[PDB]
RNA sequence: AGUGGUAAUGCGCACUUGCCAGGUAACAAAUCAAUCCUCCCACGGUGAGCUUUCUUUUCACCAUAAUCCACCUUGGGCCUUUUUACUUCGCGUUGUUCGGAGCGGGGGCUCAAGAUUGAAAAAUGCAGCUCUUACUGUCAUUGUUGUGAGUUCUGCGCAUUAAAGCAAAAACCUGGGGUGU
RNA sequence: CCCAACUGCAGACCGUACUCAUCACCGCAUCAGGUCCCCAAGCAUAGAAUGCUCUGGUACAUAGAGAAAGGUACACUCAGGGAAGUCGGCAAAAUAGAUGCGUAAGUUCGCAAGAAGCAUUGGCUCUGAGGGCAAAAAAUUGCCAACUCAGAACUGCUUACGGCGGGGAAUCCAACUGUAUAAUUAAAACAUAGGUUUGU
RNA sequence: GCAAAGAUCUAACGGAGAUAUACUCAACAUGCAACGUUGGAUACUGGAGCGGGGAAGGAUUUCGUGCCAACGGCACUCGUACACGAGUUGUUCGGAAACUGAGCACAACGUUAUAUCGUUUUGUUAGGAAAGUGAAGGUGUGUCGGCGGAGCUGUUCGACUUGAAAAGGGGCAACAGAGAACCUGGGAUUAUAUUCCAAAAAGAAAUUGCAUGUGGGA
RNA sequence: CGGGGAAACCCAGGUGGAGGCCUGUAGCGAUGCUGACGUGCAAAUCGCUCGUAUGAUUUGGGUAUCGGAGCGAAAGACUCA
């Protein structure tokens, strides 16, 4: 796994052709945007919730968006 | 143990497939002389040592 | 450890004191109070039980003002500036229920931080 | 799934309190040799390490100069000082003599 | 509930190349994981003293293969083979011995 | 199995660009870094090899 | 085995796991790509 | 067509199995420190046991895999500076030492073991439970201390008694030359 | 054509069950014999001794009834005497841990030696000694952890788990540690270091 | 005789294995003794274990269902018995591909009436011509560079066609030496699992071999 | 590191951890009971007792030497009862 530092290079990761999906994780103190690429899972950590909402809308519509939840054993 | 050559494993496979009783319909043939398999093997009685 | 212990000191064992006090524990007996087992007279010696049985600095009965016990809103509230384990009032509760032959009826359970509620076995 | 059977350390903890106060460790209760229970090398290592730590602290604080430090360092290795207090008392005797000479 | 472990690969002998470390998993299981062998590190020649070289790491096989070149040497001449003091001795020796030869040769030619 | 010490002496190849590194029985007093002379014109010194 | 599956059944195998059984025969666990449905081809094969 | 630093050496600087030279692989007692882990404490949460009498109690659990990013503790080697450092000396180990062939002190370079921050990773695991059956949902907990005791991973070798001195090779690494020129 | 960070595609072969033993192997057998490696808890204690216990495992090895003689035992005891037994103290008994004091002849000076011998030991309640860290005669002021040893008063014993040398005076032999007749001989036999001789 | 390794008791359920009866007769004195499972009880092993995994050896003894003629020296409703039907999943684990060791002995040579004999690692076969590999060039092709007027000359680097230097034939022998890119979670089995899980792969990686495009050199 | 001595050197404490050293597990053996058993659990075993247990030590796998031959710290021992 690799950490994305700034938002400018995060949009470059999602723009890649091998970015299958973006997993949005809602932690109580931060929001993580985990981009599943071919070789690495790139993560951008956003602490401010207002910025996280703005960033989520800015995600390209080509990349599928997955909202990370706790899937149940019965569900799985 | 885990290790065995494939040739040894194949010899043991054939011995496993031969360790069967005679089919019932064999005993109903016209000139049958076979009542039971006289070459039945048990892993505790006789060893193969492959 | 630093100072060798004496047998005579077991008469008065020092109990810890919080820096910023007013720690509150709550016993929620709402579920069994509706069934009448926790009656007016039962509630009397219930809080009385928590009064003279709760130990302080090793000694028992002399609660003084370090520990405050109150009854309102159908729940029991214990407030103290001293350092106490939350399990202690679960252990005191189990002592009471055994004394009144209720341990096979009422189970005490943890709902949150500092709260114990009394329910029934399903 | 049933709970495990209870193995309790209550008696051991009570006995630990008594032993911490000095019970159940007299002459009649000892089965191993004195060195087996408390090796003399371990006692020597602790004592010499204490003496060397104190001399370093005194040298760094400029309570003793390097010549006094070196003299006491060799004497600590030579089993001259029985414990920390014995070394401190000797340093006071040296310091008192230097003041009179001054 | 004190745990005991088993070999999880197919080598069950406690040799120097099969060392194990106890590992507690996120599933609260105590398992055995193989420790990687370590290389002693890049050394000066055995005849010269066989000392570890400054500025060079101790990488084994594939880690040494994949590492950057400057992890295994220094920019000085003979970097990663000889130490700084050994390099200085050779530079001084090369100049001084070659100077003595010229003086001896010039004396013979002049005579 | 041998009481006497052994010496590894490095020579240059007389015909090729390489070293030789011969191994001989060390005489007493031979030391690492000593120069060894072998041949017709070698001086008479301990460790040198000379025609009889 | 992967190539034979393509020729015989026109399905794509993403993974083939093989083992030699104790009776001497070789058995293959063939996972088909998510595009194909294993139940559907099993019906076509005739095993249902 | 590499480059910085007085230096120890730093930096992401092309090709090299024509050739040559080194290194890794590669081995080693004891003493003392001791890793991951194990066991004990201390404090605190969760559940259970005992409860005629005592017991702020007894028991259980409180977990974080590889792989990566960023970069103060100990040990070793080294550099620079001050060396008027050893005249009836100093630094260091439990221990057999060490120093003008450069000790100690100041400031540094580097290597080895570990801290620590973060990605992974809570979305997992564990325990109890709300609701009401579906191997259903809701929800609560989800730890830190220890100059404690073990623990050969490691520090650790030109490294053991020795008339005992402790395999090799493949594979790989770096350089010297040379090519680029 | 060669480097960097990616990316796309593909990663072939054999082994993989179970066992590893008081039932899975060898011993004719589900035989008290034999068979290499790893992980290894708590208390007592010097402890991988020995005893008991949480986890895991087990109640499987023909059973029931049940004081004959005579047996076998990884079972005991015995008044008075104490080796009178016997080829022979065989067997059994005995000594026993730790600590202080003390210890002969002989000797290759290393030992002999735990020589031989005396004495103490429980439980309780105490008192000293043995440290770490932090804070500007700091020769004090705070906080705190792990234990060990020693000394007192009081109070006890029916000498009371396990484990754990009997000792001394002499002769013969071999210097010693070792080896060695698997299945009747472990020795004084063999080896050994040391000494000598021979061939080259 | 079936006596070393301490040991079993109780209720219920299951089972044909019972509470099994001419007269007389309320029950005892006329169906005994033995089984498996579950819950309780009691005890043992006591971490150098009747624990959990492997090598050698064994080779289906593993698993489920059924079954009780023989066998498990007593017994069985039980079984490592019998019958039927199943189970062993790997780019990374072990081996091989692909290292050397104590060693072996193919070739070669020699010997022997006879090769079914001897030599064959002290760097190393053999009176012994055992290298088919190839620096650099010359000569064409492909990717570049510079010059002057898309071409021309010269040039760098890979493909095709002159010959430096490389002595000492080919192989085996380690599943504990060397080497070796994966490791957690699972509600994933009746039985396999660092081997199975499929788009939110529960997932996170690491490594080879080819390619394509981008960036930069040629 | 103390104490003596003109010198030579001697006497005292500590540190350290040597040894085909000692007690003693596992391991490797086998002394006595001339114990048990002796149609055995066993064509050599069992119990207690006993030797040794850092070394000339014990042990896995691999490899090398054999039938008038091999190997043997030597008993004519061992070379698949
Ligand atoms: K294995
Ligand atoms: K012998
Ligand atoms: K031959
Ligand atoms: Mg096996
Ligand atoms: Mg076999
Ligand atoms: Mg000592
Ligand atoms: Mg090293
Ligand atoms: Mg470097
Ligand atoms: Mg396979
Ligand atoms: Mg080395
Ligand atoms: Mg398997
Ligand atoms: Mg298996
Ligand atoms: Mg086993
Ligand atoms: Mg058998
Ligand atoms: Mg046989
Ligand atoms: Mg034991
Ligand atoms: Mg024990
Ligand atoms: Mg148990
Ligand atoms: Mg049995
Ligand atoms: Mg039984
Ligand atoms: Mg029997
Ligand atoms: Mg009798
Ligand atoms: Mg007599
Ligand atoms: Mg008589
Ligand atoms: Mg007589
Ligand atoms: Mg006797
Ligand atoms: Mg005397
Ligand atoms: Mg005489
Ligand atoms: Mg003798
Ligand atoms: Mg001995
Ligand atoms: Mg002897
Ligand atoms: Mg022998
Ligand atoms: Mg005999
Ligand atoms: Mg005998
Ligand atoms: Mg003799
Ligand atoms: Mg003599
Ligand atoms: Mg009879
Ligand atoms: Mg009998
Ligand atoms: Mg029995
Ligand atoms: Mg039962
Ligand atoms: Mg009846
Ligand atoms: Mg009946
Ligand atoms: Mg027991
Ligand atoms: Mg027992
Ligand atoms: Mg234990
Ligand atoms: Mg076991
Ligand atoms: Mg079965
Ligand atoms: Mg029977
Ligand atoms: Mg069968
Ligand atoms: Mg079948
Ligand atoms: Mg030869
Ligand atoms: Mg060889
Ligand atoms: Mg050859
Ligand atoms: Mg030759
Ligand atoms: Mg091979
Ligand atoms: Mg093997
Ligand atoms: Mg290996
Ligand atoms: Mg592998
Ligand atoms: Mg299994
Ligand atoms: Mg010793
Ligand atoms: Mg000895
Ligand atoms: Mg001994
Ligand atoms: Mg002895
Ligand atoms: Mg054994
Ligand atoms: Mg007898
Ligand atoms: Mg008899
Ligand atoms: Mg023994
Ligand atoms: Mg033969
Ligand atoms: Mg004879
Ligand atoms: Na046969
Ligand atoms: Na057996
Ligand atoms: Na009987």
């Amino acid at each position: 796994p690799r950490e994305i530092k700034t938002l400018k290079e995060f949009l470059a990761i999602c723009s890649r052709k091998d970015a299958r999906c973006v997993k949005v994780k809602h932690n109580p103190s931060a929001t993580k945007f985990k981009v599943r690429c071919s070789r690495y899972l790139y993560t951008l950590v956003v602490n401010d919730k207002k910025k996280a909402d703005k960033i989520e809308r800015s995600i390209h519509p080509s990349v599928k968006k997955i909202a990370v939840t706790a899937r149940s054993h019965a569900k799985t | 143990g885990r290790f065995k050559p494939l040739a040894v494993k194949k010899k043991y496979a054939k011995k496993m497939n031969q360790n069967k009783p005679v089919p019932y319909w064999i005993r109903l043939r016209t000139g049958n002389r076979i009542k039971w398999n006289e070459k039945r093997r048990h892993w505790r009685r006789t060893k193969l040592n492959y | 450890v630093a100072v060798r212990a004496k047998v005579g000191s077991r008469s008065y064992v020092r109990q810890k004191q919080l820096a910023k006090g007013k720690k509150v524990f709550k016993i929620d007996c709402s579920i069994p109070a509706a069934d009448g087992i926790f009656s007016e007279d039962v509630l009397g010696n219930f809080e009385q039980f928590f009064q003279d049985n709760t130990k302080l600095n090793g000694r028992k009965g002399k609660l003084s003002d370090k520990v405050r016990l109150s009854m309102n809103d159908n729940v029991l509230t214990i407030s103290t500036t001293m350092a106490y384990r939350k399990k202690y009032f679960k252990y005191l509760t189990k002592k009471f229920l055994k004394k009144k032959d209720l341990r096979d009826w009422i189970r005490i359970l943890a709902t949150g931080k500092g709260t114990y509620q009394l329910k029934y076995f399903n | 799934r049933k709970p495990v059977k209870v193995h309790s350390r209550a008696r051991w903890r009570k006995m630990k309190e008594a032993k911490d106060m000095g019970r159940h460790n007299g002459v009649g209760r000892r089965e191993g040799s004195r060195e087996a229970r408390m090796p003399s090398k371990e006692l020597w290592m602790r004592r010499l390490r204490i003496l060397r730590r104190l001399l370093r602290k005194y040298r760094a604080d400029k309570k003793i100069d390097r010549h006094v430090y070196r003299d006491l360092y060799m004497r600590a290795k030579g089993n001259v000082f029985r414990n920390k207090r014995n070394l401190v008392e000797h340093i006071h005797k040296i310091k008192n003599e230097k003041k009179k000479e001054r | 509930s004190c745990p005991r472990v088993q070999y999880r690969r197919r080598m069950h002998y406690a040799t120097r190349g099969n060392r194990m470390k106890m590992v507690r998993t996120p599933g609260n299981k105590l398992v055995m994981q193989k420790r990687a062998k370590r290389s002693q590190g890049i050394h000066t020649p055995w005849v010269l003293g066989h000392k570890r070289l400054g500025g060079t790491k101790a990488l084994r096989h594939i880690d040494a293969r994949l590492a950057s070149r400057h992890e295994k040497s220094v920019s000085r001449a003979y970097g990663g083979v000889l130490s700084h003091d050994q390099v200085r001795d050779r530079v001084v020796r090369a100049f001084l011995v070659e100077e003595q030869r010229i003086v001896k040769q010039a004396l013979k030619e002049h005579s | 199995g041998r009481g006497a010490a052994l010496a590894r002496v490095e020579f240059r190849h007389p015909y090729k660009f390489r070293r030789v590194k011969e191994l001989m029985v060390a005489p007493e007093g031979m030391f690492t870094g000593q120069s060894v002379f072998c041949g017709q014109k070698a001086p008479l010194a301990i460790g040198n090899v000379l025609p009889l | 085995i992967k190539k034979a599956m393509r020729k015989l059944y026109q399905v794509k195998a993403v993974k083939v796991n093989t083992l030699i059984r104790p009776d001497g025969l070789k058995k293959a666990y063939i996972r088909l790509s998510a595009a194909h449905d294993a139940l559907d081809t099993a019906n076509k094969i005739g095993l249902v």
